Formats: C-alpha cells, structure tokens, sequence
C-alpha cells in the first residue's frame, strides 16, 4: 500500500521508541571489541 | 466551498455521516458541514 | 440525489488488513523490514 | 595541497584516470604529459570549475620540468594491446616506456611515490626497482604496484553472489597481477559469510580470468580503460590521504616484501607519511588448503615473472 | 496449590475488570506483541512476560 | 553515504549462540518435562544409625 | 547535533539482524498468531510448548 | 533508486559520461545503448564495485528493450567533428540520429526526462520538440538543452580572472549553446564583484570561444570530451534530483520558455519532480546596456538557428 495499512499513534510503539532513544543515549554518553 | 467539502465527503465509500450543512449560519458570513465519524473508527482508539 | 448519477467512486482507503482465524497457512512476507536508515550528507569541498 | 604527476595521461587509461584524479578534494596541481595528443587533455580539463590546476608538458624536452616538487608519481603509460602482437613486444614496448619514465623520476624528484600501471606489471614494478638501484635512489617504501583492480573484482562478483552490500564487502587477494597469480582469500572475507566448494572455485577462476573476459568482450578494442581509471584514481587518492598523515591508510599494493621467497609480492600493505610504513602479517597464515595449494602453484610462475623483468632490466645497451 | 492457582491469582491483580468490551479489529498489531514477546522471551530470559490478548 | 560497517560481526555471533541456547533449552524442556515416577519419604535414613 | 546520523544506523543493523532471525523463524510467529487468533488469552508455558 | 538510459554511450562523450554516471549514489540501474561497441563499455562498467547495475542494448532492435521503465533518457549521440565535412552534413547526419532516437523515446517511454547532448543542440533541441509533438506525447515541461558547460566555464574564466575561491562562483549564462548566442551575466555573479569594462569584454568573449579554443587546441581531434562529459553528468545528477523530490534544483537548461518572443531559449530554471516548475525570471530585468545589445544580436541567430530545426524537423519523408 501507499504506507495506508499503519498504525500510527499508539500506545506501546511511543514508549519502546523513547526506550530505544534513552538507551541509545545512556551507552553514547557513557563511552568515554565491542563497538567497531 | 462546502459543495465541495460535500463532494468530497460523499465521494468515498467509507467517510463520516453527515449530519447537514447550512450556509450563513446565524449571520455569519461562513459556512459548516457536521460529520460524525464512525463508532468503529472511535472504538479503536488510534487512527490509520 | 447522487444515487442515480454513478460518481467516480474512490477506493477504500481503511480497510482493514486481517489474518484468516483458522486457516492453517504460511502468509508471506516481502522479505524485509522497510526502514531506510537517514543518511544524508554532501562529500567534503575541495582544497584540504 | 599535494601535487601529483601523472605520467602517460593522453592515452586510453590516462584520459579518465586524470578526470578523476582532477575531481579529487586533495589534489591541487597536476602536470599532464605524454609524448603527443597532452594539450588537448589539458585544455578540456581546464574548464572544469575544480580548485585543483592543471598544466601540462609535451616531449622529453619538458619531462625535466614536470617532475619539480612531486609527490606522487603515476605511470599508466603503455600501448594497449593490438592485433597480430605477441607478450613479448608488448614487455619491451612497455618496459622501455617505463625504464624512460622511472629513470626521468630518478633524475628529477627520488622523493616522490611511484606507481606503476604498464603491463604486465609483475615484471614491471622490478624493473622499476632496478632501475632506481642503478642511480643510488632505490627507495622500496615509496614504490608500489597498482593492484586494486583485483580487489575490486573480487568485492563485486561476492557481493553479486553471496548477495551483500557492495559498500561493506572487502575480499583480500594476494600474489601478482597477472592471469594465475591472483588468489582471492575468500576465507578471510568481510562481513562473515559461509562459502561452498563449487563457489569459492568459480569465484577464482572468474577473478583470474575476469580480464580476460573483458578483452574478448572488447572485440580486440584495447583492455580495461574505466575499472582501470577506478582502481587507479582509487590508489592514488588512498597515496595522497598516506601523505596527510592519515593513520589507516590499508591497500592490497605489489611491493618488494619479505613474507615468501620472492622479492616481490602482492598483499595488504599499511602506507605512512614517508611511503611504506607496515605489511599486513595476517593475511599470509591461517588459509586452507585451496589457498596454499594455489599460492605453491602461483609462485613459480611469479618468480618466472619477476625473474624475467630483473633480467630484461640488466640487459646491456 | 498448582500452577493454574498462581496464575489466575496474578490475573486477578494486575487486571481491570470492564464492561463494553471490544478487541482488536486490525490483526497487525498482533505480530507486534507477538514479535516482542518472543524476543524478550529468547534473548532477555531474566525478565517477565505480561500475557498478551 | 558516509557510514562504514558498525557494532561487530562477532557480538551477532554472541546473541546467535545466545538464541540458540535459549531455544534448544526451550526444546528439550518442552518434551522431557513430565517424568515422576514416585516420592517416597525416607523416614527410615539408615546412615543416621545403622 | 553531529550525533543523529549514528544511533539511526545502529537501529537500521538491529532491524536487519531482527528481520534475518526473523524470517527464518517466521513459522514460530506464524503458528503463534494462528493460535493467539485461536484463543484469546495467552501465556508464556503456551510460549514454551508452541515454540516447537 | 532511478533507472537512466544513456543513447550512444560508446562514443568520444559517452564513456566517460557513463562512468561519471555510474559513480553517482542515486543511479540503480544503468541501460547503455549504441549502434556498435557497447558489449565493452558494458564489460568495462559490469567490474566496479558500485550497486548501480549496468545492461547494454545493440541495434535499434533492442532499442525497444533499452527504454522500459526508464526514468532519465540522455541523448550524447552524434558524430564528432571529421575532416572535409561541413555544417550541412553533420547537421543532418546528427538530427537524423536524433530524429530516429526521440521517434523511438516516444514509442517507448514517453514520460522520461529528455537531455540533448548533440550539437548544436540551440536546432537540436526544437527537433526533438517537433518529433515529440508528431507522435501526441510531447511534454515541453520534461525536455531540457544541455548547455551547462557555458556555466561552467564562465564560472572557471570568472574565478581565474578576479581570483574567487572557486567552489562560490556562479556566472549566469543565457541564450543558448552554440557561440555568439551564450551571453554571461557577469553583473549578476555571485560573490559580489566589481568589474572593469575591457575585462567584461575579455571574459566575454573568452566564454563565447572557449569551445572554438578547445577544438582547435585539439588539433583536429574531435571536441571537448571530459568538459562535456563533465557538464552533462552534472545536468543528469541535478535531474536526478529533481526527480528525488529536493525542492531547490536551480539549473542552466535551452528550454522551451515564453520570456522572450524566441519559443526556446537557455536560462535558469528551476525543475521539480514532474520536469520543469518554474522559470527564473528576473534574469533579463536588471541588465545593463552591455547586456542589454548582447541580448538584441544573439536573438537573431538563435531564432534562425531554432527556425533552422523546426525547419528540418518537418521535412517529408
């Protein structure tokens, strides 16, 4: 479809988005193997 | 103006009910159509 | 009144995508997720 | 702000290897020379609204002048082939142009990196060595030979068959330049992905012989002219980023290394501010069978190969 | 006490109980749940499951 | 694009054995589950005496 | 902000990994919607058992 | 993710404008196309590690396959410069090139973006027009005149002459692409400048015979071949972008324009994603006279050289 079947603005996808960007931000700021 | 609205309205199979549409309301030099959206669209809770 | 006039009708625009209950049956996929990561940055200039 | 010469630049190769190398956001002056059909490359080259100038040189007379401050040196002079001559007229020809080349370079700036292009450039790159031996400037860290083209092969047809992204897909390859001698570690390739028997075979024989099939698909028209200009734009501007002091710098360069018995030896080099800096050590062990059989089965032939150059090179005049 | 007690106890406190009840009526939101409740369940295996409905 | 490869593949090869640990856990646990045969109390512990 | 164009990838890799572990797997979550189309609630022992 | 389809990509201007256009981040998929000798150009290009695919197409039989699906269609074709030939001869060998090149563009894809390449394309440009309106699927807003390489190299003379950083220096060029008509705005070049009289002479006319330059400086070579190639990539990559959906793709084109009374005439435009969008047009209020008796000369010529191609483009069969 032209994107037309999605679900935007709902409950659980806005908190695992902030759940990812906090989490993305916690091991950004705290990198001063792994990670290549 | 609100022919169109109208048009567009009932151009779609499966668009809000509407209600009326009345020109010069109360005086105003304006216009406005009433669309109820459907008790399916409210009972999901989130749009498409 | 547009009963009778057989408009352009548009296609349905809300139709809900939905999985058989019972019918047992691989339903595919593309193969993919269809996120495109955002990179977007010019080359550096010249003369460095 | 580097400065970069590229010697042979009028004809098949060296048209779109100095429109890119023009292009480039570190280089910043450039001498164009050829003995005939340089002024016209020149002037066209002028127009292009890039910081980097452009001049230009015709004839040994001027060669003298072209070679003043030099950094890098390139040298992808050398006829292309032709119908009804052989492998040995075309080494001469192209050994001659470059032994006149190199010993210009020897003459006028020993400080400058030198890459060789001409073919077959296994027997060509000793030559070079030699001829910088004989004037007392032999350099072996600021002398390489341009064997990207290899690498590039080997990262287009895995990615085009193992289907990954051609951006992350580097192969390593080491031996020489030249048919057999090319061998792919298809087992140290990455991103991490397993390889059949059948698969790693036909991906050999099919980066062995991809120059091959390139000019038998010309019709007898001339060899690779742009994936030759890719390659060589690529490592030029990996020389010039060595010159910025840029600490990985890591090519797949044909270079006077000690890792077997031969002088001379194709691999995963490490390049610095004053040329060569490292050789990769991890790419010589931990191959299979495949890979060692067919590395014992390539160094006969390169030693031939390089045995042939350093004799053609002592010949007396 | 069995396994069936404890976890009709847990659904009693940690649900509410409602009149007018509708589920889902686009399945797609499903393979959401479902998706993550087999990540969490495979990959992070000291952390609960809420049921999913 | 400016973006050269990332994490690893080799922390992809942690979570995979991490996965496949996990699920070959899940199925044997889902099989050999059930088997009780009998609890019998030893409330004759010979050691303690005889 | 020079630090957007970094976490963006990041998320791109997990998806393709969460995609590849996916499809091959695609029965589990097929059989599993099937079954959580069945009946409507659902637990992590019917996780364990329906893992199969 | 665009498809692009260079027609005669295996002359003097085409190989390097397909390698240019291999090497751009946008172009997925690559359909070269020539009468002859574009089996090699295919197998040159199929070795670059860049995911831009690249088929080739031979004869006009396969033409109907070449133009499937193919968003940018770029027209380079047309003979170079040969001894003992006149304007005549070439006029009608290269409009009737591109006579049976745009017949075959509006049986196949005809709504493609259509570049013209072919000089002089001030009377190849109105043939390609008459030919898309013989066959009812002419779009004046998807068929552009390349005649970048004027903005080029007033760009390169105005940044040599007053000594600008090279990569801020615009020169707006209008008219068209075929000598005395290409007039340079030298008082509307950015960064702000001040300027004499005779230098404005002497740019001008530098810019109006820089390409008389570049071919006699040749010797009789040909043309320019990196500068044009150089310039039609450049349109190519900013149509292409077009077509992405960036709303500031601000280019030179020859176009059909009602500015003037001429019905084609060169200035900037601004295209968009369904072709052209907009027309700049403050470039001819705020001329001075010098500007202002250019314009009155050049539109003369440029209207006998558009008559010119009507003129051909109608003739019976």
């Amino acid at each position: 479809p032209d994107e037309k079947n999605r679900i935007t603005s709902y409950g659980f996808v806005e908190n695992d988005s902030d759940l990812v960007h906090g989490l993305l931000e916690v091991q950004g700021a705290l990198v001063g193997t792994l990670l290549f | 103006h609100e022919a169109g609205h109208i048009v567009l309205a009932h151009l779609f199979p499966r668009f809000d009910w509407h209600a009326f549409s009345q020109l010069l309301p109360g005086g105003k030099e304006t216009a406005v159509s009433v669309f109820y959206p459907r008790e399916d669209m409210v009972d999901q809770g989130y749009t498409t | 009144k547009m009963k009778d006039l057989s408009p352009l009708m548009f296609e349905d625009f809300v139709k809900p995508f939905q999985i058989n209950p019972d019918d047992e049956e691989l339903l595919p996929h593309k193969d993919r997720v269809s996120y495109q990561p955002v990179d977007l940055r010019a080359a550096p200039l010249h003369r460095s | 702000s580097y400065k970069v010469a590229v010697l042979g630049a009028a004809g098949g190769i060296g048209q779109p290897l100095s429109l890119l190398i023009k292009m480039s956001p570190l280089v910043s002056t450039l001498h164009l020379y050829d003995i005939a059909n340089v002024k016209g490359v020149a002037a066209d080259l002028s127009h292009c609204n890039t910081p980097s100038q452009v001049r230009d040189f015709t004839g040994p007379s001027e060669l003298a002048d072209c070679l003043k401050d030099v950094n890098v040196v390139v040298i992808p002079a050398g006829v292309p082939r032709k119908p009804g001559m052989t492998r040995d007229d075309l080494f001469n020809i192209n050994a001659n142009i470059v032994k006149t080349l190199v010993e210009a370079v020897a003459e006028n700036c020993p400080n400058a990196f030198i890459h060789i292009i001409s073919n077959p450039v296994n027997s060509t790159v000793p030559i070079a060595a030699e001829v910088l031996k004989k004037k007392g400037v032999y350099d072996p860290k600021k002398l390489f030979g341009v064997t990207t083209l290899d690498v590039v092969r080997a990262n287009t047809f895995v990615s085009q068959k193992k289907n990954l992204k051609l951006i992350d897909v580097d192969v390593p390859v080491i031996g020489g330049h030249a048919g057999i001698t090319i061998l792919p570690l298809l087992s140290k390739t990455k991103p991490s992905v397993n390889f059949t028997d059948e698969e790693i075979q036909e991906l050999t024989v099919r980066i062995q012989n991809a120059g091959t099939e390139v000019v038998d698909a010309k019709a007898g028209a001339g060899s690779a002219t742009l994936s030759m200009a890719y390659a060589a734009a690529r490592f030029v501007e990996s020389s010039l980023r060595a010159l910025d002091g840029d600490g990985d710098v890591y090519e797949c360069s044909f270079v006077e290394s000690t890792l077997t018995d031969l002088p001379f030896f194709a691999s995963r080099v490490k390049i610095g501010k004053n040329g060569l800096e490292a050789v990769i050590e991890s790419d010589l062990q931990g191959l299979t069978e495949y890979e060692q059989k067919a590395l014992e089965a390539l160094k006969v032939e390169l030693k031939a190969s390089i045995d042939k150059g350093v004799a053609f090179a002592n010949k007396p005049a | 006490i069995d396994t069936n007690t404890i976890r009709s106890a847990l659904h009693r406190q940690t649900w509410d109980l409602r009149s007018q009840v509708r589920s889902v009526q686009d399945h797609g939101i499903l393979f959401y749940q479902i998706g993550r409740a087999v990540a969490q369940n495979v990959l992070i295996s000291n952390c609960p499951i809420d049921p999913i409905s | 694009p400016m973006e050269t490869q990332i994490i690893s593949d080799d922390t992809w090869k942690l979570v995979d054995e991490i996965w496949d640990k996990k699920v070959e856990e899940i199925k044997a646990e889902a099989v050999i589950q059930i088997e009780e045969e009998k609890k019998k109390p030893q409330i004759l512990m010979a050691t303690h005496f005889f | 902000l020079s630090n957007g164009f970094f976490r963006s990838n990041t998320r791109s890799e997990s998806y393709q990994y969460l995609s590849n572990l996916f499809i091959s797997n695609g029965t589990l979550l097929d059989r599993m919607t099937k079954t959580l189309l069945k009946k409507r609630w659902l637990f992590s022992d019917e996780m364990k058992i329906g893992f199969m």
